[PDB]
């Protein structure tokens, strides 16, 4: 799953997206503002980093986290060894917090919902492979 | 006769004229001068909402409620069984207010020129805008 | 305590025209049904409080007019929110109005609000959550002050 | 020339008029029947050649009258391209050899009725560029018909 | 499937990006430019319609032909009996083209490649849920 | 948020609108004493406890009065920069703790005066953005009173 | 009443709707084209001013002395024993020429129409220009 | 023979709209109060012209109006300097109001004249003297004119 | 001292270079710039509202007391009896600080340095005057 | 100030200097090992403490310095917002804190690391604003230890 070429695609457009975002603290945002607004119960998961005021410091940390994170293993999509200690790593941060997979279908679908918007060109299929990997290795 | 073509125009020249927030305001402007300029006797009946003042915030909201109901119509015009719903609630809200019957053929008047004056003359229907103001009044004056 | 600001005004006024269906009332029937649906769901007491306007029959002209209405109130107020002083009076029009029906309170309106909270979402693109239940609160309190 | 490249783009700026951000989708079916309606009188053709049989009530009309409409958009947004259009235009001249009882007359009746609905509706459309690109549109679809 | 609200995302976000699109040939044309990238073997069920150049009128017709009717759908997806005779008749002109279901996830991810690149909202789940609904009514 | 950047901008335009270049350095008076009279209607405060004991007629109060607009001007003009912003509040905090009788209740009737008087000469003021800015600076001025 | 609120807001719009140079021209139009067309006898009392030619320079001059007289008690508002002066030499000014008592309340209302049109109706109070207006004139007329 | 010139007229213009307090008398009566104070220093007998606005007591309303009017009389004139078909009509008519004044005279506008160039430089800033002396005879001499 | 024509120039003048100014903190800070670049000695006066950093709060805060107590000044200039109160509550709050004749010198010539270089028309006498008046209503 | 928003704006610049649209998403790995490696010299505390025990060919290594360097591309990322870029500090500081050995002195030790490696492989950058920028960073995520 998220195969070498498909790694090309999502890496060209995660920088295509995010990394030529004018406001990353915006676009991560606008991510987790879909995911609520696709999953309403998913919101008071996130009691502890301030999703109360989702322009709050508190909260805005969080979603540049993730992003960040998003990131980091878009990175490391090629380097098999390290993404996967680094997705057991953030599994470890998220067993804790009882997720469920409608959890990581609907980030998926806000991931999904987000990136096209800040691109001319897009490859659905890739993008679902690939954030299956990713989802996958943190869900456990 | 308000008919299906005639109700399509009135939709989409309706949706051009009322527009978005303080915007609306200017519509409802002149529906009320032209009105009181030539019925200056109704403005008695609008004495709780300030008819006095209509630059005042209880008139300027009165007006955008009048504002509000036509649009219920307008956007109603295709779905009678619920334009009558409307109308028979507009009914009640008119009734007993010792309202002239010839305020509605006036105030019909003064909304059809200052949508004219909003969308421009020559874009501009009175037979279509006619019919249908008609229809809508009728469910209204009683 | 928390305001409906300048910025949470223009994000819900863009959010609502943007969803909004200028010419035609299904849409805003469509929006209103789902409300409802909710807002009994979460109160199954509420559903009487409207049996003036059939209630028991969402999909009857009767109440998909109630359902125009409300929506109806709903925009003016919305359109109203760049002229708070008109606003005011509109609200404390629609909160005399509903003082006349019997059994409306204050928390149904925290009912409501959820309702509108749940159903937003899935009408309206880029929906901004927290300008709207901020400025919801906003015209929401005005109507349902003083019972 | 007959259907210019202004004519055209007047022409697609007026259906768009009539079909702007308010209006379209949900006027389509409105617009078509009346469209019908005045086709019926002009042309003298049955309505039970049609699907649902002319009947507006019925389903299968109101999505007959979807696609005729639809046809005419597609046709209408392509005037501008004339060598796209005439292959549009041949596909829809090839479906209707198909069927029996299309006439080159009746052809440029529903062409003229699409032009006096849309001035019915938008009282300033330039009546003279619908006619020309109408007429156009009409040739290509009841070629030898 | 395809419920209320979701109809109501569908029908503004094709306005804004079908709708509002300068060049309504092209648009049609990068769909099943993508459609052909994504499934290869797709390609050869539009020898036809000269698929051989893409820029052929004989092609773009095709195209066009094909999103106006994704216009003519999502514009009566509120008319539920007149969609699904609308969907019938296009079930009719599709049956003899031996299509299989990959075909029309592919036409799907197609879809959902190009439209949101010409938006700045898009809800991925309302526009699934909705594709469904036609690829469903069309395949039969 | 409560008084946000743009409910700030808002204010100060308004603010500027009342004090435009006609009526900037010849209305101030005015202002202030229509403004202290609506205070001392709503707060019941004393007119004794200010300087010239209220009189509007006393250069004593007409110089009070010319005071609290200033002050306000400068926490108005100052609505853009928090920072800057919470340390004028403190600095008339200070001030205000110093006075016998200053109540929390009271300030907020003052900014609320400011407000109304406002409203009455501008009657296009965002009265909801002067009620979150208003309260944002009564409670800077009101703190621990 | 015409208060020391409404002083000022009457003073901020006046001198807004006033400005300058031939643009005042612009606002004394709108008051006595208004005014001759409620009024339409009235125009013979300005036979030595050309009043059957109201862009003509006689009548142009009368106009923005009308204005100037209007800019004089506007300014003076705050100081009633001057406003009083100017109202007594305005008084002088119009007695024993046959000006009708209704004249004055029909130019108040032409003058405020006036103003309003020129610095918009959302901005404008009617009640502070009608106490103003009326404290103006009642020290003119008679 | 130096004329008031097409730019002469927008120096003068812009001296006067800028030193000008638009809602405020307070301003133009004490424009007009050092003009009087000047006039009356330049020739004593001329304060015996105003017995009928209380000339003798320059802090009274009586003459602090009729400084409103003369400085009124000006600016309305002074406007006026782009429509001069206007302006003559109104020096025409400051002109006869000036002629049923006993004892003033052509003499009396050139120590007036005098009075406001002395003023001037001392409430306008960047004051062109030169432009404000050829306009006001330009307004002055037109109601100087027959007397 | 200030006569009633002075005032208008400085009234005008006041109002079209701080009246207009973009940035009244920026406006404020180089007035007591200036100040402090004219004499030296001045800066020390003020440890009590953070002149350390003339950019903090404290210091900005102080700068547009004053500005702010030097525009209601000018705007009471004609108004003798509610200014010279106003100049006598001055005099009492800074009665206590011991300044000199040297200091209301200085920052006479701070407000002259200042103020002319965001205007076109200066009058430096009647800025003088008018500033006499107000340092002596303060100084005492 | 200290790290002023100028000084922010050009280490957000040089660190994207570093990690253009060529050298973004392959690089990284590179360059934290190469952090490391001058942070144990300077630091002198134990890879071993460290995932993967400072074996830069073990994945769990590689994996904890693609962290490190995330963490601190949000960081700087992050400085023309100080409200934002403080809370970011904390959870660093408190994720830290939760660590037995993480030191002051460790924690301005790697900041710097980052510093001059940015400087040998863009020589251009400016080391004052690093110098301000990463010691703001460092005391946020070293306050307390
Ligand atoms: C699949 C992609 C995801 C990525 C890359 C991701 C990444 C992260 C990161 C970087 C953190 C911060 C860890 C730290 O440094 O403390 C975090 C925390 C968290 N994540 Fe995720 N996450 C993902 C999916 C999800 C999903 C699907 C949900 C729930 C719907 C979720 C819920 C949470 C929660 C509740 C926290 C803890 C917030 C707190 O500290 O209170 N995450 N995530
Ligand atoms: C298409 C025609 C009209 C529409 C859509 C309309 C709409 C409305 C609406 C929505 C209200 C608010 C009802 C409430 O909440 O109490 C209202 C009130 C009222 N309308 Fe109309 N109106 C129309 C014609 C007229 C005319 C012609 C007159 C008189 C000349 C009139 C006089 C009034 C009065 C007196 C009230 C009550 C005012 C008050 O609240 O004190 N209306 N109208
Ligand atoms: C923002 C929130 C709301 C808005 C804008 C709104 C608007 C309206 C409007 C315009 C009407 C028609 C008034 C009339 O014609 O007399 C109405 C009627 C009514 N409302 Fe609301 N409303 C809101 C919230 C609520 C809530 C939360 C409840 C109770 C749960 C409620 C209960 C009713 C009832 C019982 C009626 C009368 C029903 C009938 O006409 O038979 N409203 N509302
Ligand atoms: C401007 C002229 C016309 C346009 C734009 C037009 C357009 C269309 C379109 C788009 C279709 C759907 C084709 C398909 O997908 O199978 C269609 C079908 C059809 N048209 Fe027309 N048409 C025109 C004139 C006419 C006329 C004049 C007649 C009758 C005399 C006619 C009779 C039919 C019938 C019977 C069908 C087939 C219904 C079925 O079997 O499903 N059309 N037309
Ligand atoms: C689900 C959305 C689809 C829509 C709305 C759609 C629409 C259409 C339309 C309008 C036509 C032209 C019919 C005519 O007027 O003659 C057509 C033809 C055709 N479609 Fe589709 N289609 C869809 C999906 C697909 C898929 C998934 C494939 C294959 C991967 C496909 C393959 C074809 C073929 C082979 C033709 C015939 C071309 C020819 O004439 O040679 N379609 N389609
Ligand atoms: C928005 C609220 C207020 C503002 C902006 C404001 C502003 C001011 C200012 C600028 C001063 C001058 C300080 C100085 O230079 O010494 C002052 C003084 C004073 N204020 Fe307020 N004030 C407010 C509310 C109040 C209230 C509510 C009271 C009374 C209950 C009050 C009573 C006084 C008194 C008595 C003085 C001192 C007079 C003196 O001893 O010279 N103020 N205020
Ligand atoms: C606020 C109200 C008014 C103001 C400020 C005003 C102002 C003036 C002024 C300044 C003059 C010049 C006096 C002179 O130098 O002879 C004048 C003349 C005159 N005004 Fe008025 N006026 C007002 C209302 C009216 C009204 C209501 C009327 C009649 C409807 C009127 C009729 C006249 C006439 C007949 C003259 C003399 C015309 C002439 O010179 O032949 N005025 N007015
Ligand atoms: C540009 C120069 C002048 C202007 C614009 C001007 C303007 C005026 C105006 C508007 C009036 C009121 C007319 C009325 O209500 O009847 C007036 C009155 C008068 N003017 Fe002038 N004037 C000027 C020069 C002079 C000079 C130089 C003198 C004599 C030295 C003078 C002597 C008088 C007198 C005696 C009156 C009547 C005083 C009264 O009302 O009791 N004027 N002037
Ligand atoms: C002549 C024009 C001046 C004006 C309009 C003025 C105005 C003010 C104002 C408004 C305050 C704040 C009072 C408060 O609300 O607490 C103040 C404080 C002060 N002024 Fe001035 N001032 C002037 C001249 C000077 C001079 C010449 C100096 C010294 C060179 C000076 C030194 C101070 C000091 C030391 C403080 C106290 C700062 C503190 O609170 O620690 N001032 N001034
Ligand atoms: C500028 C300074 C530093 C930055 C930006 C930084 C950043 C990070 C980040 C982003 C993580 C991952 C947290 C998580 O997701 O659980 C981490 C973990 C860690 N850091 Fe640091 N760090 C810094 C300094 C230090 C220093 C000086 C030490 C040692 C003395 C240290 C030791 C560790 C260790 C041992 C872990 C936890 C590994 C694990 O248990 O998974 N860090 N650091
Ligand atoms: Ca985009
Ligand atoms: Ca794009
Ligand atoms: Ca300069």
């Amino acid at each position: 799953v998220c195969n070498r070429l498909e790694q090309i695609l999502v890496k060209t457009q995660w920088a295509q997206s995010y990394g030529e975002a004018e406001n990353r603290a915006a676009f991560s945002r606008d991510l987790f503002s879909e995911l609520f607004n696709i999953q309403g119960s998913s919101r008071a998961l996130f009691s502890g980093v301030g999703v109360d005021d989702m322009n709050s410091a508190a909260f805005t940390a969080h979603c540049l986290r993730v992003t960040g994170a998003l990131n980091r293993l878009i990175s490391q999509l090629d380097q098999q060894a390290t993404i996967n200690a680094d997705l057991a790593h953030l599994a470890g941060q998220h067993a804790s917090r009882n997720l469920d997979a409608s959890n990581f279908a609907a980030m998926g679908q806000a991931v999904m919902s987000v990136v096209p918007t800040h691109l001319d060109c897009f490859n659905q299929h890739a993008w679902g492979e690939c954030y299956e990997r990713i989802a996958s290795g943190i869900s456990g | 006769d308000c008919t299906s073509l005639n109700r399509l125009l009135v939709k989409r020249q309706w949706a051009e004229a009322y527009g978005e927030g303080t915007n609306r305001e200017l519509l409802g402007n002149r529906i009320w001068e032209d009105l009181f300029a030539n019925m200056p006797d109704a403005r008695g009946l609008f004495s709780r909402v300030n008819g006095n003042d209509i630059d005042s915030s209880e008139f300027q909201a009165h007006s955008l409620r009048v504002l509000g109901g036509l649009d219920m119509c307008v956007a109603s015009l295709d779905d009678v069984p619920v334009l009558n719903a409307l109308l028979a609630r507009l009914n009640s809200q008119h009734d007993s207010r010792g309202i002239p019957a010839a305020g509605y053929p006036a105030f019909v008047a003064s909304a059809i020129s200052a949508v004219r004056a909003t969308v421009g003359a020559r874009s501009f229907d009175n037979d279509a805008w006619n019919s249908c103001m008609n229809q809508i009044v009728s469910g209204i004056s009683g | 305590s928390s305001c409906c600001s300048s910025e949470d005004r223009a994000n819900v006024m863009h959010n609502w025209d943007a969803a909004w269906s200028a010419a035609y009332s299904d849409r805003r029937v469509a929006l209103a049904q789902a409300v409802f649906a909710s807002l009994f769901s979460r109160d199954a007491a509420a559903q009487g409080l409207f049996s003036g306007v059939s209630a028991d029959n969402p999909d009857s002209a009767d109440f998909r007019a109630h359902c125009v209405r409300v929506v109806n109130g709903l925009d003016v107020a919305i359109n109203m929110l760049n002229d708070p002083a008109v606003l005011n009076e509109q609200l404390a029009h629609l909160s005399a109005q509903h003082q006349a029906r019997a059994g409306v309170a204050a928390a149904h309106f925290d009912v409501m609000a959820e309702a509108f909270a749940e159903v937003m979402p899935q009408v309206s693109s880029c929906f901004s959550s927290d300008s709207w239940n901020r400025c919801f609160a906003r015209i929401a309190n005005g109507i349902s002050a003083g019972l | 020339e007959c259907c210019s490249r202004g004519d055209a783009e007047v022409v697609i700026s007026e259906w768009d008029q009539v079909f702007n951000a308010a209006m379209a989708g949900s006027s389509e079916s409105a617009i078509g029947v009346a469209i019908f309606d005045v086709f019926f009188t002009s042309s003298g053709v049955s309505p039970s050649m049609f699907p649902g049989g002319g009947d507006s009530s019925s389903a299968e009309f109101l999505a007959q009258v979807s696609r005729v409409i639809s046809g005419a958009d597609i046709a209408i947004n392509s005037l501008t391209n004339r060598a796209t259009c005439d292959s549009l235009l041949s596909h829809l001249n090839a479906q209707h050899k198909a069927i029996s009882g299309v006439t080159g007359a009746a052809v440029t009746h529903l062409s003229e009725a699409i032009s006096s609905v849309v001035a019915q509706v938008l009282p300033s459309a330039h009546i003279d560029a619908w006619g020309y690109c109408m007429a156009y549109i009409a040739a290509g679809i009841g070629a030898g018909l």
